[PDB]
RNA sequence: CCGCAGAAGAAGCACCGGCUAACUCCGUGCCAGCAGCCGCGGUAAUACGGAGGGUGCAAGCGUUAAUCGGAAUUACUGGGCGUAAAGCGCACGCAGGCGGUUUGUUAAGUCAGAUGUGAAAUCCCCGGGCUCAACCUGGGAACUGCAUCUGAUACUGGCAAG
RNA sequence: AGCUAGUAGGUGGGGUAACGGCUCACCUAGGCGACGAUCCCUAGCUGGUCUGAGAGGAUGACCAGCCACACUGGAACUGAG
C-alpha cells in the first residue's frame, strides 16, 4: 500500500590506512498513488542494511502532490546539480514512456499517463531530487485560483 | 637473437644449453632464413624427453593454402638422459620452468636454446575479483522491481 | 543602452517579487501602462498607478497571497533581437491555460484567450505564471 | 492529339482501368490533364466499379477531344445518358 | 509457421493457468510440474524490468499462437487505432479466427483449432477460408461445413466445450454446428492472468 | 549564440570520418594479402595475433585480423574483408571473411558454423 | 473446386558474465582462443573449444555497408565561455545589428476575411475487393507554401512634428 | 576578392514564328560584387522516401513531371514540331 521500490545501489571506499572500507549506498522511494512522494538515500556497511535505512528515511519528509485524474495540469520543467527533467501532462496514452530512474518514481507517484524525458547528467539520485523538485513547484488550477481570482 | 622478449621482461633466464630438435620438411627452411614464433614456448613434460611445446611454426608463405604446415605438429627436444626425471621434479618443487628462448644456426641446424625459466607470481588480482563479485550482486540485487 | 523598456519592466517587477517589495517604480508609457492594465485584469498585480505629468512615473505594487509570490514566472518573448509573431489559431498557451501569454493584437493588448476570442493576432509580448 | 483513354494501374492479374483526357503524345502510364473516373474490368459485381463523368466528357469532346474505342464501348456499356 | 513442439516444459517455463491440453492425463502436481519440488526448482531468477513484460509478450504469443511480426504488426494496428492499446490488441487477437473456433468449442484446444482452421473444417457466413488469421466483425455467424461434422475431432472438441463456461459473445448450436458471434470482448470478461501496458511500454521502448 | 551571428555564419556541424575509410560505403572488398603473418598484441591480452596486410583494388593496402583458431590464410590469397576493428590490436579496423574463394573454416568447430563458414554437417 | 494412399513430402539461425532473454560439465591453462563496450581466459572458464540443457527469432537467422535517433554531441525550439574546450592585450570607428518619450500620417513588417493554386501519384481518415492480409481502389482531409482584392493601426518600421 | 568589356545602355539596320547585343556600325563608361561578385570542387531538380513527437538531418531506390544526352566534338538540312 506505501508502494516502495528502490532504484539502484552502488558501494563506496574510504580508502583507510589498513586498506579500503567498502560501504553500501542506496536509494528508494515510497508512494501510495495520489502524491506523498517520498525518497531515502541511505549508507551502511551492507546491501540490506542500506536499503533498508534508505526505506526508513523515505518513510519520513514525504511530500505531497497536487495532482490531476492521471497527470499533470500542465508541463514543467525541474532544474537540479546536473540534471534536468521535462514533464508533459500527455493524456490518455495507454501509459507513461519515462526511462530509468523516472519510470519508477512516477509510477510510485501513482501518475499512469506522462511525457517525462531527462537532460543532462544521468545520475539517477540527482534526476530523482529534480522530478521531485518540479512536482513540488508544480501548482494545480484550484490553488492558482484562489491566489489570483479564478472568474474562470 | 630471437631474444623472447616476455621472458627478458618476465623471469629472466638462468640456464641454457646447445642442442636441435627434430622436425620434417614442412616447418623448415624458413628458419634458415630466420622467421619463426618462440615467444614464451610452452615447454611441459613428455615422455620422450620433455617434446618441445608451445612454440608454433613460422606463418611465411609456404603454405598449400590449406594450413601453414601444421597447425598443431610435434616438435622434439634432445637430451640423452639428463633432464626427464630432474625437470619433472624441478617443475614441481622449484619453480623453474623451461622455455625455448632462442633459435641459433649451425648453420644447418636450427638449435633449440631452451633456457630454464623461474615461475613468476601473478599480479594481485585482489580488487578486479572483489569488482566482479560486486558487480554480480548488484546483477543479483535487482529482484526488488516490478 | 536602453534597448527595451518591456524587458526593463518584467526585469523590475521580477526582482521586486524576489526582494518581497511592496512596490516598484518606473518611468511610465503608453505600452506599459497598456500592459500594467492587462495584467490587472487577471489579476497578477495589486495595482498600477502613473504620477506625475512632466517626468511619468508608474509605480505597481505586488500581490501577496502568502509567502509565495504570487507570480512565479515571467519572461520576455518578442525581444527586439528577434520579433515573434503567430496565427490567428497558433498562439501559445502557458501552463496549458493556467497563466497569460501577453499579445498585443490589431485591436490592441490583450491575452491569449481573448486574442483566441477575437479572432486576431500580433505580437507576443512575455509569458506570466 | 488530345484524347479520352484509359490507363492501367491495377496489380498484376487484377487490372484496373482509369479513364482519363490526355494528349496522345504523352504514354498510357504518362502524364494527363484531368481526371474521369474509373472502369473495373473484373468490377466485383456486387457494389460498383464503373464511374464515368459524362457532362466532363461532353466538354472535352466540345472542344476537340477524340472519343476512344473503349470510352465508346463503356458508355454503350451503362448507357447512353444514364 | 505455427509453433510445434514441447507444452509442459512450455507451459512451466513462466508458470500460469495459460491453459493446458484438451486431454487429460494426470494433469496435477504429482512430483514436479511447474514448481519442481525437492533438490532443486529455481524457478524465478526474478529480473528486475523488461523481462516481466518479455515473458508476458511471449505467453500471449504462445498461447494464441500468432508469431512476433504479426503480434507486432496488431500491436502497431492498435496503437493506430483509438481507445487503448491494450484492450485493441487483445480485441484482434481474439478476433483471430482460430481463437474464435477455440473459444466456440470446435478446437479442442487452440493448435487444433488452427488445425482445423487450415484443413478447412471452417467456413463463415457460408464461405470456406483456410487462414487462421481472419478477423471476424461483429453481428456474423460461422458454419461448419458438412464434411466436418463426420469428425470424432469435432465430437470431442464438443463434448469438452460444454465444461467450461461460457463467453459474453458467442452463441453456439451443435445441432448444426453454427455459432453467431454478436459482440466484441473486453477486459473485463477477458481473463486478468497478464498486464497489457507493460507489453505497451516494451514496443513502445 | 546570438542571432544575428547565427545568420552572418549560420551553425554548421561537424563532419564525422568513417571507422572503413578504405571500404568507401561498401559492404565488402576484395583483394589478395601482400603478406600473411603474427603481431604482438597489446598490453592485457598478450594472446598472439595473425594479421595480414592486403592491397585491395582501391589502390589502398590495409591489415586485416583473422578469426579462429587456425587460418587456411596464406599470401597471395583471393580473400574478402567485411570491416570491424579490434580495439586489443593497433592499428587493426578490418576483419576477414574465413571462408571465400581461398579458405575454409574452423576446423573441428562445430558452433557458430554460419560465422565460420562451415555447412550444417548431415550428422 | 471436387476426389486420391498415408503424417505420410517439407526447420534452421543466433545467443546464454552486465548492458539483454537464457546454466551446467569436460579439456586447454595470458596458451589456444571470444568480443560492441565493460572486459575474459596465469588450475578449477555459466565468458575460450566441445558437449549437455535453456532463451530470442523463425524459411528465414547472424556479420558487414549507409542515414537518423538516442548525441541537448553544432542545441533556432534546445548548450556554454573564472578554474573542464571558450572574452580578442587594449582603444577608435565604417558598412551592419538594435534603439529613450509624445502626436499626426503612410500600410512596409505583422493580423484578419475571400479567391486561384499547392499535377497526379504517396502519408493519413472513412469504406470496398482480392480466402483476411501484402496489394489495389472510391471519396475526404492535409500538403502548414505561393500571389492577388479589401480591412485592422497595438507593436517594429517609412514620413512629418516635438 | 575583384570580374567584364559585346561587357551595361541608347541610337538605326539585319536577323528570330516573337521580345532582346541575338548580331552589326556609332555613341555614352558603365554593369555586377561583401545579401559573396569572379574562380575551384561537387551535384540531375521536384512530387516524394527514410529517420524522427516536433522543428530538423540524409537521399532522390520503384513510379510521375521537367531538364540534358545518344562513341567524343562541331555544323547544318528536311520537317509546324
Ligand atoms: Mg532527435
Ligand atoms: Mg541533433
Ligand atoms: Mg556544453
Ligand atoms: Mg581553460
Ligand atoms: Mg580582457
Ligand atoms: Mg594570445
Ligand atoms: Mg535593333
Ligand atoms: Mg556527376
Amino acid at each position: 500500500e506505501l508502494q516502495e521500490k528502490l532504484i539502484a545501489v552502488n558501494r563506496v571506499s574510504k580508502t583507510v590506512k589498513g586498506g579500503r572500507i567498502f560501504s553500501f549506498t542506496a536509494l528508494t522511494v515510497v508512494g501510495d498513488g495520489n502524491g506523498r512522494v517520498g525518497f531515502g538515500y541511505g549508507k551502511a556497511r551492507e546491501v540490506p542494511a542500506a536499503i533498508q535505512k534508505a526505506m526508513e528515511k523515505a518513510r519520513r519528509n514525504m511530500i505531497n502532490v497536487a495532482l490531476n485524474n492521471g497527470t499533470l495540469q500542465h508541463p514543467v520543467k525541474g532544474v537540479h546539480t546536473g540534471s534536468r527533467v521535462f514533464m508533459q501532462p500527455a493524456s490518455e496514452g495507454t501509459g507513461i514512456i519515462a526511462g530509468g530512474a523516472m519510470r519508477a518514481v512516477l509510477e510510485v507517484a501513482g501518475v499512469h499517463n506522462v511525457l517525462a524525458k531527462a537532460y543532462g547528467s544521468t545520475n539517477p539520485i540527482n534526476v530523482v531530487r529534480a522530478t521531485i523538485d518540479g512536482l513540488e513547484n508544480m501548482n494545480s488550477p484550484e490553488m492558482v485560483a484562489a491566489k489570483r481570482g479564478k472568474s474562470k | 637473437i630471437a631474444l623472447n622478449k616476455r621472458a627478458r621482461h618476465e623471469y629472466f633466464i638462468e640456464e641454457e644449453f646447445e642442442a636441435g630438435l627434430a622436425l620434417q620438411g614442412w616447418e623448415v627452411k624458413s628458419l634458415r632464413a630466420g622467421k619463426a614464433n618462440i615467444s614464451d614456448s610452452y615447454v611441459l613434460l613428455r615422455d620422450g624427453e620433455a617434446f618441445l611445446f608451445g612454440a608454433n611454426i613460422t606463418p611465411m608463405a609456404v603454405a598449400s593454402t590449406h594450413v601453414v604446415c601444421d597447425p598443431t605438429r610435434t616438435r622434439k627436444l634432445l637430451l640423452n638422459q639428463r633432464e626427464l626425471d630432474s625437470l619433472y621434479g624441478r617443475v614441481n618443487r622449484e619453480g623453474y620452468t623451461v622455455v625455448a628462448l632462442s633459435l641459433y644456426w649451425k648453420n644447418a641446424w636450427c638449435k633449440v636454446k631452451i633456457g630454464v625459466a623461474k615461475g613468476k607470481k601473478q599480479h594481485d588480482k585482489r580488487s578486479d575479483i572483489k569488482e566482479r563479485e560486486w558487480q554480480v550482486d548488484k546483477a543479483r540485487i535487482m529482484k526488488n522491481a516490478h | 543602452s536602453m534597448q527595451d523598456p518591456i524587458a526593463d519592466m518584467l526585469t523590475r517587477i521580477r526582482n521586486g517579487q524576489a526582494a518581497n517589495k511592496a512596490a516598484v517604480t518606473m518611468p511610465s508609457s503608453k505600452l506599459k501602462v497598456a500592459i500594467a492594465n492587462v495584467l490587472k485584469e487577471e489579476g497578477f498585480i495589486e495595482d498600477f498607478k502613473v504620477e506625475g505629468d512632466t517626468k511619468p512615473e508608474l509605480e505597481l505594487t505586488l500581490k501577496y497571497f502568502q509567502g509565495k509570490a504570487v507570480v512565479e514566472s515571467i519572461q520576455r518573448v518578442s525581444r527586439p533581437g528577434l520579433r515573434i509573431y503567430k496565427r490567428k489559431d497558433e498562439l501559445p498557451k502557458v501552463m496549458a491555460g493556467l497563466g497569460i501569454a501577453v499579445v498585443s493584437t490589431s485591436k490592441g493588448v490583450m491575452t491569449d484567450r481573448a486574442a483566441r476570442q477575437a479572432g486576431l493576432g500580433g505580437e507576443i509580448i512575455c509569458y506570466v505564471a | 492529339m488530345v484524347t479520352i483513354r484509359l490507363a492501367r494501374h491495377g496489380a498484376k492479374k487484377r487490372p484496373f482501368y482509369q479513364v482519363v483526357v490526355a494528349d496522345s503524345r504523352n504514354a498510357r502510364n504518362g502524364r494527363f490533364i484531368e481526371r474521369v473516373g474509373f472502369f473495373n474490368p473484373i468490377a466485383s459485381e456486387k457494389e460498383e466499379g464503373t464511374r464515368l463523368d459524362l457532362d466532363r466528357i461532353a466538354h472535352w469532346v466540345g472542344q476537340g477531344a477524340t472519343i476512344s474505342d473503349r470510352v465508346a464501348a463503356l458508355i454503350k456499356e451503362v448507357n447512353k445518358a444514364a | 509457421a505455427r509453433y510445434l513442439g514441447p507444452k509442459l516444459k512450455l507451459s512451466r517455463r513462466e508458470g500460469t493457468d495459460l491453459f493446458l491440453k484438451s486431454g487429460v492425463r494426470a494433469i496435477d502436481t504429482k512430483c514436479k510440474i511447474e514448481q519442481a519440488p525437492g533438490q532443486h526448482g529455481a524457478r524465478k531468477p526474478r529480473l528486475s524490468d523488461y523481462g516481466v513484460q518479455l515473458r508476458e509478450k511471449q505467453k500471449v504469443r504462445r498461447i494464441y499462437g500468432v508469431l512476433e511480426r504479426q503480434f507486432r504488426n496488431y500491436y502497431k494496428e492498435a496503437a493506430r487505432l483509438k481507445g487503448n492499446t491494450g484492450e485493441n490488441l487483445l480485441a484482434l487477437l481474439e478476433g483471430r479466427l482460430d481463437n474464435v473456433v477455440y473459444r466456440m468449442g470446435f478446437g479442442a484446444t487452440r493448435a487444433e483449432a488452427r488445425q482445423l482452421v487450415s484443413h478447412k473444417a471452417i467456413m463463415v457466413n457460408g464461405r470456406v477460408v483456410n487462414i487462421a488469421s481472419y478477423q471476424v466483425s461483429p453481428n456474423d455467424v460461422v458454419s461448419i461445413r458438412e464434411k466436418a461434422k463426420k469428425q470424432s475431432r469435432v465430437k470431442a472438441a464438443l463434448e469438452l466445450a460444454e465444461q467450461r463456461e461460457k463467453p459474453t459473445w458467442l452463441e453456439v448450436d451443435a445441432g448444426k454446428m453454427e455459432g453467431t458471434f454478436k459482440r466484441k470482448p473486453e477486459r473485463s470478461d477477458l481473463s486478468a492472468d497478464i498486464n497489457e501496458h507493460l507489453i505497451v511500454e516494451l514496443y513502445s521502448k | 549564440a546570438t542571432v544575428n551571428q547565427l545568420v552572418r555564419k549560420p551553425r554548421a556541424r561537424k563532419v564525422a570520418k568513417s571507422n572503413v575509410p578504405a571500404l568507401e560505403a561498401c559492404p565488402q572488398k576484395r583483394g589478395v594479402c601482400t603478406r600473411v603473418y603474427t603481431t604482438t598484441p597489446k598490453k592485457p591480452n598478450s594472446a598472439l595475433r595473425k594479421v595480414c596486410r592486403v592491397r585491395l583494388t582501391n589502390g589502398f593496402e590495409v591489415t586485416s585480423y583473422i578469426g579462429g583458431e587456425g587460418h587456411n590464410l596464406q599470401e597471395h590469397s583471393v580473400i574478402l574483408i567485411r570491416g570491424g576493428r579490434v580495439k586489443d590490436l593497433p592499428g587493426v579496423r578490418y576483419h576477414t571473411v574465413r571462408g571465400a574463394l581461398d579458405c575454409s573454416g574452423v576446423k573441428d568447430r562445430k558452433q557458430a558454423r554460419s560465422k565460420y563458414g562451415v555447412k550444417r554437417p548431415k550428422a
